[PDB]
């Protein structure tokens, strides 16, 4: 399903492998509606994280936290 | 009435750092010994209870 | 690769998998808690 | 200089007593520089708005102890 994975400054991680992450990849995949989103955060204080949680949970119903 | 005063930051702003007299304020708390009250004698244990 | 392998596991189990919560503001038949207990992927 | 004095505290007759005791604290510790700020957050019942409420009220106001003074929830 739609499953978010957001990442702050941890090993210079961008963002463009995440999209190249999933997509040719996963052969088996049965489900239909899957779709992954990709973010990067400056801040990691608690009222940004709760801030981008309720926005990815209404950011089409994202099933998956990473 | 003691040093260092340190106070906890707008850390919702840029801020992660932890305040460092926060375990110092605790312990503060700790010894926190009273003969007034109306509930009546009220202290702190080792375990922060009644 | 953990969560794809549980929904579709799962979607062979129950049909309607996407269950989800609106939005934080306005105020469980079968999650995958209790479901990806035993997985392995990738060997 | 100023402390901030935040507590989950909406029933106005401990809004009264608690602006009651804020005035006591200056009052019994003779004539201190140090001044206090009162901050009372109200219900909600879902408690993720209790913690937005928490921490878009008190992070600011840098508060140093928060009481939770509301047994009787419904929930
Ligand atoms: C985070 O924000 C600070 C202040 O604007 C800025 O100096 C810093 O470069 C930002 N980091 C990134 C790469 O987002
Ligand atoms: C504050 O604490 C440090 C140790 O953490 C100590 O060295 C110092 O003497 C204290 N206060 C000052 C600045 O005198
Ligand atoms: C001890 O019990 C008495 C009687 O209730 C009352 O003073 C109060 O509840 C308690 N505290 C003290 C030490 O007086
Ligand atoms: C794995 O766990 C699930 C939990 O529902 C169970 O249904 C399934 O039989 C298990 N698979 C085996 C055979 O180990
Ligand atoms: C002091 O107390 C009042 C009580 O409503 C509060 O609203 C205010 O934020 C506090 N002082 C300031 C200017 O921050």
């Amino acid at each position: 399903l739609n499953i978010a994975v957001l990442l702050g400054h941890s090993h210079d991680v961008t963002e463009r492998e995440l999209r190249n992450l999933w997509g040719p990849e996963q052969a088996t995949g049965l489900p239909l509606d899957v779709n992954v989103v990709a973010l990067l955060m400056n801040r990691t204080d608690p009222k940004s994280l709760i801030t981008h949680v309720c926005d990815l949970m209404s950011g089409a119903r994202i099933h998956g936290l990473v | 009435e003691k040093e260092n005063i340190t106070d906890p930051p707008r850390g919702c702003v840029g801020n992660t750092n932890i305040w460092k007299t926060g375990p110092l304020f605790k312990r503060v708390l700790m010894s926190s010994k009273y003969a007034d009250g109306v509930t009546g004698r009220v202290e702190f244990n080792e375990d922060g209870d009644r | 690769g953990i969560l794809t392998t549980a929904a579709s596991s799962m979607l062979e189990k129950f049909s309607y998998i996407p269950e989800a919560k609106a939005s934080c503001y306005g105020q469980p038949l079968h999650t995958l808690h209790q479901f990806m207990v035993n997985v392995t992927w990738d060997g | 200089k100023i402390v901030n004095i935040g507590a989950v505290l909406s029933t106005r007759k401990h809004e009264q007593m608690f602006r009651e005791a804020v005035n006591q604290a200056n009052k019994r510790h003779g004539s201190w520089k140090i001044q206090l700020n009162a901050t009372s957050v109200t219900h909600k019942p879902n408690a993720i708005q209790m913690a937005l409420s928490v921490c878009e009220d008190l992070i600011s106001s840098q508060v140093y102890a928060i009481l939770v003074s509301h047994p009787p929830t419904p929930n």
